């Protein structure tokens, strides 16, 4: 409903507004299928590199797949 | 530096 109700919001906080909820959305599927929390965490980290909390949790899902084989991202992260 | 992550 709230991503409904996102296509009624002013267009200055559109863009923010747009951005928590499909990091919400993320996190819902993150629960459920993570490879659709994963796809939206590629879409919302190319619609906003800037953002922390996408990449942590991207970078986490990506370690528990590769088993912790990615120290590269987690220093460049850091 | 960005107003939309501020």
């Amino acid at each position: 409903q709230s991503l409904e109700a996102l296509n009624n919001v002013s267009p200055q906080n559109k863009e923010a507004l747009s951005i928590t909820l499909h990091y919400n959305k993320a996190r819902v599927e993150e629960v459920s299928n993570q490879s659709e929390a994963e796809k939206l965490y590629s879409k919302l980290m190319e619609k906003c590199p800037g953002y922390t909390s996408n990449k942590i949790r991207y970078i986490y899902l990506l370690a528990l797949k590769s088993n912790g084989n990615n120290y590269a991202d987690v220093q460049q992260l850091l | 530096d960005d107003p939309l992550l501020k």
